RNA sequence: ACUGCAGGGGAGACUGGAAUUCCUGGUGUAGCGGUGGAAUGCGCAGAUAUCAGGAGGAACACCGGUGGCGAAGGCGGGUCUCUGGGCAGUAACUGACGCUGAGGAGCGAAAGCGUGGGGAGCGAACAGGAUUAGAUACCCUGGUAGUCCACGCCGUAAACGGUGGGUACUAGGUGUGGGUUUCCUUCCUUGGGAUCCGUGCCGUAGCUAACGCAUUAAGUACCCCGCCUGGGGAGUACGGCC
């Protein structure tokens, strides 16, 4: 029961309306154990600053859960392993 | 005269790129604190969140 | 000129470990 | 580790009334407990030298305050190592 | 996982043995074994095809799912992990959802008791069975097949393990533990993850006796044999074999792959 | 029979040698006339002059396949690169566009013993 | 104990980009490489160069410092997980429980050793080239172990501040790192002062053979330990332990 921001870009070919189920699906997961999350933030199509898994743009999303290191590191390797995502990145709000 | 230290509650984050374009030389270099003028500690974060950006690609590794 | 001092120094272990490769073997190992 | 509501758990059932947390018992008792957690971080990751160390510190403190407690009391002394566990 | 015997007598000195500490249920599953009887090197000619066999401890053949095609969809939980004399690999009891009762290679990581997915929507989990399409580049494979629905032929002794090098097309290269890069098809299926027992190459059998008891028979050297058993057969004293190296039927040292086979095609990179 | 009127001069100064090649903006090389190239052997490879020899060589014969309008990508510590550039102004060339390719480690590999000259 | 605080302290997993090398292909031709000058060497069978893709290993530019952390050895790409120590403040608690420490135990750069992986680059050995009277070298071309990883072993370094630990006191001046606290307090200045803990420089008294040390002492004292008794022989022999 930690806060967590992910940042997570997804590939450019999907479109802008079933980006957000997609990811529920994933997110479920997490529910399913007692986390939660707070903002599912989607910043759509944006530029990237260098040649990532060869696409040039990427869907931006921020994730804002909070949940058990062991949840989270669960949907992080689920979310690295499917094939609509090219970065992932962890981090922790609380000190 | 540190920016940070004059300004509170400004969480250093590397979703602020837009904060984080100064602080980087045009080249994509990490300016040094005598010419921020800022703190070690804020000297830190900056650096964290220039690196966790340019690993998220919100910012570039090499740039002219 | 306190190097010499080690150089000195230097040259006898350098010797003496010198003389145990000559005798690694049955030159000195049954000994 | 040993946040503060899990601390209390045992500075009630080892200090000796109500606020006591510095006396001989209250501090072999978390040091036992924080002997007991370091030992499971060493029981993974076999090789932190650096926090393996911090558990030797921990150690001598805690058999320095054993020989302290078995000097100024023994009933007390008996009592504590009968509720914690020695040798 | 290895345990060195103590040099209570010289046949033991250096001798080692896996302490078996991965399995579970010494019994094989009865429905699930069929005979299998000595041959001692033998084809059908009755003759020796293959030298330096015979003896051995009598070996029963527990049937493993080398396929795994028809259980898409359907769980599985890993019932046992056992001894199996056929292979240096570990082998796997699964029960299937369903009731049916099946073998599979252990890979490193699937402890008695967790579940084990097949199909495309395998979660990417050492013992799911996948295509090669479903597995992404780069993770650690074995059991993998040649052609699609031909069964698992590559990567499955103990610790070997392809890994998955890319997907352009309707190809997935990959890196055999030769060393060798190799294109199969992508509708070929793998179960992903590094075979387990991975330290069993570290034994030291103590004794000759006890690799009679693996079924493998004495060696003489073609130096000691006499020119008409041997081309390095005959001299005085012991030769080095009046010539360059050639088996006991003359064929000198050298490729002996047929080098105009199909399958130089799929093959991209030869082991070093 | 390949005609392009644009392309990059990619520069290679290097303490023993320069070389010099003209490719198409997608980088496909057409000349390369480099100071070998030109004659020169051993360590008069490094000079200036040989540098502003190559670079003249490689303008001539990259304007025989046809470019107006060169873009430059310099690289290396070597003394031949402004000669060079200068010589690819002054053989027929445009300059455009003037960049710096030398490669920056991010502290990679390991570089050789330190000669003790 | 509580509240705060700084940090490359440690371990594990995953992961990022530059660059080097190699491979596949595109272009393209006669050089490339290297040196004080060359040659060995690489290439003309298509090298060097250049573009794209890919494989792999190692180290983590800018931040970066004179700095921080760690008992020392040492420690920085990022993220997550676990984890050690330190500093400040409150005075809540114990009430001398402290210091040191013969032996002993643990940790301990690099090299090296064992087993198993890995191996880009570098590179003992080695080989060729060069230089030279010779050249078992310095320079060049290659290049094995090793360097990397896991787990053990080794237990040594100019392992140095060539300065054992603890404690108290004895002008200051000036930086820098981590806290706390009072005055123009909203004149914002994030200035001035006090205090605790570091970490540097310069300097008084004092000390020193001198060099210099000098509140981080090599000063003034106390406690405990380690060590020395001219240079070689020799940190060697013998014995013993590992
Ligand atoms: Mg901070
Ligand atoms: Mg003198
Ligand atoms: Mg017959
Ligand atoms: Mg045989
Ligand atoms: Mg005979
Ligand atoms: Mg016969
Ligand atoms: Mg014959
Ligand atoms: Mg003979
Ligand atoms: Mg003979
Ligand atoms: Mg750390
Ligand atoms: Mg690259
Ligand atoms: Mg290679
Ligand atoms: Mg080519
Ligand atoms: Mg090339
Ligand atoms: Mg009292
Ligand atoms: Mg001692
Ligand atoms: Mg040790
Ligand atoms: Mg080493
Ligand atoms: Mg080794
Ligand atoms: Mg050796
Ligand atoms: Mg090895
Ligand atoms: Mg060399
Ligand atoms: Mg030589
Ligand atoms: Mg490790
Ligand atoms: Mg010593
Ligand atoms: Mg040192
Ligand atoms: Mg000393
Ligand atoms: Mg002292
Ligand atoms: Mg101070
Ligand atoms: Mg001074
Ligand atoms: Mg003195
Ligand atoms: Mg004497
Ligand atoms: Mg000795
Ligand atoms: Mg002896
Ligand atoms: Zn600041």
């Amino acid at each position: 029961m930690r806060p967590y921001e992910i940042m997570v870009i997804l590939d450019p070919t999907l479109d802008e309306r079933t980006v957000a189920p997609s990811l529920e699906t994933f997110l479920n997961v997490v529910r399913k154990d007692g986390g939660k999350v707070e903002k599912v933030d989607i910043w759509g199509k944006r530029r990237l600053a260098y040649e990532i898994a060869k696409h040039a743009e990427g869907i931006y999303v921020v994730i804002d859960v909070k949940a058990a290191p062991a949840t989270v590191s669960e949907l992080d390797r689920q979310l690295s392993l499917n094939e609509s995502v090219l970065r992932t990145k962890v981090m922790r709000t609380d000190k | 005269k540190c920016v940070f230290c004059a300004k509170k509650d400004q969480a250093i984050d590397y979703k602020d790129t837009a904060l984080l374009r100064t602080y980087i030389s045009e080249r994509g270099k990490i300016r040094a604190r005598r010419v921020t003028g800022n703190c070690v500690q804020h000297q830190r974060d900056i650096a964290l969140a220039v690196k966790n950006a340019r690993e998220v690609a919100l910012l570039p590794f090499t740039s002219s | 000129g306190s190097v010499i001092k080690k150089r000195r120094k230097r040259m006898s272990k350098k010797k003496h470990r010198k003389l145990l490769r000559r005798t690694r073997v049955q030159r000195r190992k049954l000994g | 580790a040993l946040t503060a509501e899990q601390k209390k758990e045992i500075l009630r059932s080892y200090g000796l009334h109500e606020t006591d947390t510095g006396s001989p018992e209250a501090q072999i008792a978390l040091l036992t407990k924080r002997i007991a957690d370091l030992t499971e971080h060493l029981k993974v990751h076999k090789h932190d030298h650096h926090s393996r160390r911090g558990l030797l510190l921990l150690v001598g403190r805690r058999r320095r305050l054993i020989k302290y407690i078995s000097q100024i009391d023994v009933e007390r002394y008996r009592s504590l190592i009968e509720r914690l566990g020695l040798r | 996982a290895i345990r060195k015997y103590k040099p209570t007598t010289p046949g033991r000195r250096g001798a080692s043995v896996s302490d078996f500490a991965e399995i579970t249920r010494s019994t094989p599953e009865k429905s699930l074994v069929r005979p299998l009887h000595g041959r001692g090197g033998r084809n059908a000619h009755g003759r020796i095809t293959t030298r330096h066999k015979g003896g051995g401890h009598k070996r029963a053949y527990r049937m493993i799912d080398f396929r795994r095609n028809d259980k898409d969809g359907v769980n599985a939980k890993v019932a046992h992990i056992e001894y199996d004399p056929n292979r240096t690999a570990r082998i796997a009891l699964l029960h299937y959802l369903d009731g049916e009762k099946r073998y599979i290679i252990a890979p490193n990581g699937l402890s008695q008791g967790d579940v084990v997915e097949s199909g495309a929507n395998a979660d990417i989990k050492p013992g799911n069975n996948l295509p090669l399409r479903n597995i992404p580049a780069g993770t650690l494979i074995h059991a993998v097949e040649l052609r699609p629905g031909g069964g698992a032929k590559l990567a499955r002794s103990a610790g070997s393990s392809i890994q998955l090098l890319g997907k352009e097309a309707s190809y997935a290269s990959l890196r055999m533990p030769s060393g060798e890069i190799r294109r199969v098809d992508v509708r070929c299926r793998a179960t992903v993850g590094e075979v387990g027992n991975a330290e069993q190459a570290n034994i030291n059998w103590g004794k000759a006796g006890r690799m009679r008891w693996k079924g493998k028979r004495p060696s003489v050297r073609g130096v000691v044999m006499n020119p008409v058993d041997h081309p390095h057969g005959g001299g005085e004293g012991k030769t080095s074999g009046g010539r360059h190296p050639v088996s006991p039927w003359g064929k000198p040292e050298g490729r002996t792959r047929n080098a105009n086979k199909s399958s130089n095609k799929f093959i991209v990179r030869r082991r070093r | 029979k390949k005609n392009v009127p644009h392309g990059a001069a990619h520069i290679k100064s290097t303490f023993n040698n320069t070389i010099v090649t003209i490719t198409d903006p997608q980088g496909n090389v057409i000349a390369w006339a480099s100071s070998g190239h030109v004659g020169f052997k051993g360590s008069r490879k490094s000079t200036p002059f040989a540098a502003q020899l190559a670079a003249e060589n490689a303008a001539r014969k990259a304007q025989d396949h046809g470019v107006r309008k060169v873009d430059v990508f310099v690289k290396g510590p070597g003394s031949g690169r402004e000669t060079a550039i200068r010589s690819l102004q002054a053989a027929g060339l445009e300059v455009g566009a003037i960049s710096d390719v030398t490669p920056q480690p991010h502290n990679g590999v390991r570089p050789p013993n330190r000669r003790r000259v």
